[PDB]
RNA sequence: CCGCCCGUCGCUCCUACCGAUUGAAAGAUAUGAUGAAUUGUUUGGACAAGAAAAAUUUUUUCUGGAAAAACCGUAAAUCCUAUCUUUUAAAGGAAGGAGAAGUCGUAACAAGGUUUCCGUAGGUGAACCUGCGGAAGGAUCAU
RNA sequence: UUCAAAGAAUCAUUCUUUUUAAAAUCCGGAUUUGUUACUUUGAGUAAAUUAGAGUGUUCAAAGCAAACAGUUAAAGCAUUGUGUUUGAAUACUAUAGCAUGGAAUAACAAAAUUGAACAAGCU
RNA sequence: AACCUGGUUGAUCUUGCCAGUAGUCAUAUGCUUGUCUCAAAGAUUAAGCCAUGCAAGUGAAAGUAUAUAUAUAUAUAUGUAGAAACUGCGAACGGCUCAUUAAAACAGUUAUAGUCUACUUGACAUUUAUAAGGAUAACUACGGAAAAGCUGUAGCUAAUACUUGCAUUAUCCUUUUGGAUAAGUAUUUGUUAGAAGGAAUUAUAACAAAGAAGUAACACGUAAAGUGUGUAUCAAUCGAGUUUCUGACCUAUCAGCUUUUGAUGUUAGGGUAUUGGCCUAACAUGGCUAUGACGGGUAACGGGGAAUUAGAGUUCGAUUCCGGAGAGGGAGCCUGAGAAAUAGCUACCACAUCUAAGGAAGGCAGCAGGCGCGUAAAUUACCCAAUUCUAAAGAAGAGAGGUAGUGACAAGAAAUA
């Protein structure tokens, strides 16, 4: 399933001359949701499991600016590069922008220096300054839930941040 | 414009926020081109820009098409020896290549390409090294042995 | 069902075996271990074929039985054991040592050897692998991991390595006038000084190398073993000292006896 | 030269062709329909282990979990077409080859008794004849 | 499009040494200079077969063995004990790929409604 | 041994075929055959069908024995065997055939900086304990079914089955001693820093987050304190998957193909062990082709090779080795390091066996053997002795393999004076 059965670039039948030999494996797809956590395990090759996360929440989000990271609940999907349905369908997938209950980074700011090891100086972008203001703040996630079975993400920023809002950019 | 895609193209191995655009080697003599080290454009199987790693074959050819994006053709024109006739016969195969667009390459120019991973359903190879040449009837007629 | 294979094919066993068509269907097939199957020899053949203190493979097994053969030191009771390029056999109730070594042939001899010299074996590093806490491992052809290395061990270089104790005593860098063997094509059992080395660019790097009757030839980088400096071997090299004659010279040799 | 021989027309044998017959047959793909089994997820919740109360029984919560079901996804198989390939039948038709001292002529070979032959067109029992323009492989290397 | 020239050996010929321009490099001396085809050396390849070396399988087809000394020891070599010499070569493994010496023969690239080389000056 | 003779004629010289002529690891068949050596042999037709038997098991210190037997030493102590079964490992090798398959496979040549890898080897570890928790087999008793390698119930009991779960090292001060700070292997994300390799987003180091699995609740009694079994990561190895380049027969009475159905590419993903239209979505309109694309044919598996050649070549290569594929036909899974396995399973189709008619099992292209097909091909033999494999690894198994039997396939030597 991972194999020929396919055209042969000049567009002539490749008459198949081999069942489907297992190392070519195309297991199906786990369209990962949102929800209580719950993962199970698939045996891929030399016992070599990986964790179909199957519902999520509470991945690993990192702050890139400073350079830290913190495990938070993720309240929504608003964006997907593949393609509106899974977006509908609330899927996590390795280049979503979802959004993150943001109130964990502002505390950790609070605690650090102000309200809202140190190389601070940066000292935050406006949008994003307003983003939190509301609690809740867009991410992309990069780990692939689907294999490695958590939904570990980044908080998106300045240039490609705007660029993902012009891309939600309502209008009509 | 640079971002065109529905997602941001970012450029794995950048590094934005700290540190003292990345682009690397390549090897094999093949010097990274100005318009990769200067001049954003984002590109996953650049050579110089990317991440993919040229190893294995290195073969010139003779572009062919510059139809695809990011993407050419390129015949190798070479000579298969026939022991009955001890005789040569001209022959030909079209290794489709990446291209990146450091190189600004129209048909009939000479490339050289180094292999690389699989980076899509034929395309193996990606130009290195862009020669100027000239052509005047079409490139798919031109023989230049090679 | 499809997975790896077992069985060898007494014909499509590699040369140097110097087995037989007759004599057998099969071949032994080494072991997964410490060599590459082509360039070893299992302990079958060595205990059977090469000294013929076994007549038949039950005879090797029953000797196995015993406690009483060391390949490096320490024993083996697996009679398809490769035993491969340099390593020591203690072989315990006659009190030989043997070491084997490459004749100017292909064909692995046991080459018999001291108490003394036998406590060492020569190991040429492959890779130098950084691990965990900046500690630098050397892999040998021996299949065998030397931890904390001496830093200015590089990639080619051979390593006389001690055997009562898995430590190192000196080490001898990939000169351009070293002495070396050789052991894979044509010019296996060749022993020179080494003239030259062409360090080409994506490929193998093949290197020249001048014996002493000054008949250069030349090699691969991959498959030569770092066996001494310009003057004196750190081993006993077989009664031919890999000299390579030519065939006429060998055929005169012959006749004058 | 009482030589050679040409074609129709009969007669016998064999070969392949055309052939109505939506001819037939098997196989191959391609479409579509239904669709066994089943990976995955979802629903399930026979029960087997906990937690709650009464003196072994009652009600409620947490775990693992079989059957059964639903949805994608692999997808056998069957049926229906379509197309193609391959053998294969057929009244009749029309060739060919073989044979037999058969019928009718005499076409060709000699200036073969209209030189021959070409291409083309029409003709005619049959060889063939005729027209037009070519050729000599002419019976003229020549005024 | 660098043709040639001169010296020594051998039985008119063969094999060898030396220099005749220009540019860059090295402490007046000394040493790098288009691409590919082609060719030469290599490298790297399973053996079986094939060619082929050795070996009286009684011959031979074979095989990859064997030979040697002795009515039972000498001789060697080992510090009473231990047989000894060995062999199972080599070449073939494309037409492609790898490195490689190359002077010929081929291509191609370089090259004027203008092309690049230096010395000075300015940025 | 670089070879030619007869045939057109009344004769001649050519062209030209026919005929002879030799060989074939090339089949058949006819007649004939006293030795010996060697030895192909149901490929060609039907990858047609199969009765019976056999072809993968495994225990010699070393998981689990109150089935059980037994020998010592003083009713206990050790022991020594041990049917059975659980566990473990193997059964993915081997063997067979050649139907498929014509840039596919295969050969050489790369590549894996794009991966997986049991056994074997070597390195070698991190956030109640004088020893934990059940629950299961064989077994006992009660059963059922015509039958099946069918299993029901109740009761036990182990395990190396299954499940828990107990200091020291590196950074700073003092004179080897006494304090301070830390302390997760893969794996994943984000942030950086960077001894090789031609080239690194590599090794590695730091920071912020997660995080599997593990680090002996095991068994012998060994060696000159050892071993077996198990175990995280790394490397090696036995490999495997992909992959680069180049290389194939006949056909143009196959010339245009491929693209809604992924054709060509870009992006993002999903998936994979990893790369990849491998799959999804979105966007381009590509890609191949007279140097033969795309079809068609092959009485095609590829190659190493075989025959025959002076030299070229031509034909063959089912068939000793390597590779591919397949186990009646497709398809689908489980286990496992490795299978899309077929003497594993599920299903359908096509064959087909037993049945008390309810059901049940079955797959010789393993070895023999049989029918069929055919011009066309051997014994239902003996053995593990050799060669090897597997195992709890001398000690057991192996139709793998070998030895004979049949054998005018071939090949060699050689009577009949
Ligand atoms: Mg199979
Ligand atoms: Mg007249
Ligand atoms: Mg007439
Ligand atoms: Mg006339
Ligand atoms: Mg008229
Ligand atoms: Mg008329
Ligand atoms: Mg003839
Ligand atoms: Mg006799
Ligand atoms: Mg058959
Ligand atoms: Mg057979
Ligand atoms: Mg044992
Ligand atoms: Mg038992
Ligand atoms: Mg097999
Ligand atoms: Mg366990
Ligand atoms: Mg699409
Ligand atoms: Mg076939
Ligand atoms: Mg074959
Ligand atoms: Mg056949
Ligand atoms: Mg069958
Ligand atoms: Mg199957
Ligand atoms: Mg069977
Ligand atoms: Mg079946
Ligand atoms: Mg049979
Ligand atoms: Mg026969
Ligand atoms: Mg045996």
């Amino acid at each position: 399933r991972d194999g020929r059965h396919k055209l042969r670039l000049t567009g002539g039948k490749k008459k198949i001359h081999k069942k489907k030999r297992k190392y070519e494996l195309g297991r199906p797809p786990s369209n990962t949701k949102l929800g209580s956590r719950q993962v199970h395990v698939v045996r891929g090759r030399g016992r070599n499991y990986k964790y179909r996360a199957i519902k999520l929440d509470s991945g690993s989000f990192s702050w890139p600016t400073f350079g830290i990271s913190k495990n938070t609940r993720i309240i929504d999907v608003v964006y997907n590069a593949s393609n509106n349905e899974l977006v509908r369908t609330k899927t996590l997938v390795k280049n979503c922008i979802v959004v993150i209950d943001s109130h964990p980074f502002t505390t950790w700011y609070e605690n650090t220096f102000g309200t809202t090891k140190i190389g601070k100086s940066k000292n935050i972008d406006p949008l994003l300054l307003e983003q939190f203001k509301q609690g809740r703040v867009l991410a992309c996630i990069s780990s692939r839930p689907g294999q490695c079975g958590k939904a570990d993400g980044y908080i998106i920023e300045g240039d490609e941040l705007l660029f993902y809002k012009r891309k939600m950019d309502k209008r009509n | 414009d640079v971002q065109h895609e529905r997602a941001y193209q970012k450029q794995e191995g950048a590094s934005f926020f700290n540190s003292k655009r990345y682009w690397k080697k390549v090897g094999l003599g093949f010097a990274t081109p100005k318009e990769a080290k200067e001049g954003v454009y984002v590109d996953k199987k650049c050579p110089f820009t990317g991440n993919v790693s040229i190893r294995g074959r290195i073969l010139k050819g003779m572009v062919i098409s510059n139809k695809m994006k990011r993407t050419i053709i390129i015949r190798r024109n070479y000579l298969h020896y026939v022991k009955k006739y001890n005789r040569f016969e001209k022959r030909h195969k079209n290794i489709p290549c990446h291209c990146s667009p450091c190189f600004d390459v129209k048909e009939g120019d000479i490339v050289t390409v180094g292999q690389c991973r699989p980076l899509s359903k034929t395309v193996r190879f990606n130009v290195l090294h862009v020669e100027k040449h000239q052509i005047f009837g079409s490139a798919r007629k031109q023989f230049v042995l090679f | 069902g499809k997975g790896i294979k077992k069985h060898l094919k007494r014909v499509n066993a590699p040369s140097h075996w110097m087995l037989n068509k007759m004599g057998g269907q099969y071949a032994p097939k080494t072991s997964s271990g410490p060599h590459k199957l082509l360039e070893s020899i299992p302990l079958v053949i060595l205990l059977r074929n090469r000294l013929k203190y076994a007549l038949t493979f039950d005879e090797v097994k029953m000797i196995l039985i015993q406690k009483i053969v060391k390949v490096d030191n320490k024993v083996r009771t697996d009679c398809t054991f490769p035993v491969g390029l340099m390593d020591v056999i203690h072989i315990t109730k006659s009190n030989e040592y043997f070491r084997l070594l490459y004749d100017i042939k292909g064909r692995f001899v046991p080459h018999r050897i001291t108490n003394e010299e036998s406590k060492y074996k020569l190991c040429k590093v492959k890779k130098i692998l950084l691990r965990k806490g900046r500690l630098s491992i050397a892999v040998t052809h021996d299949g065998r991991s030397i931890p904390y290395i001496h830093p200015d061990v590089k990639v080619n270089d051979t390593v006389r390595l001690d055997l009562e104790t898995g430590k190192v005593l000196e080490h001898l860098k990939f000169q351009v006038g070293s002495l070396v063997m050789v052991t894979a094509g044509h010019s296996v059992g060749r022993v020179g000084v080494i003239s030259s080395i062409d360090k080409n660019m994506g490929t193998y790097d093949i290197i020249h190398v001048k014996d002493s009757r000054n008949k250069v030839f030349a090699t691969r980088l991959s498959n030569v073993f770092v066996i001494g400096d310009n003057t004196k071997p750190y081993i006993s090299l077989p009664r031919e000292k890999g000299i390579k004659l030519d065939i006429i010279e060998e055929r005169r040799n012959r006749l004058k006896a």
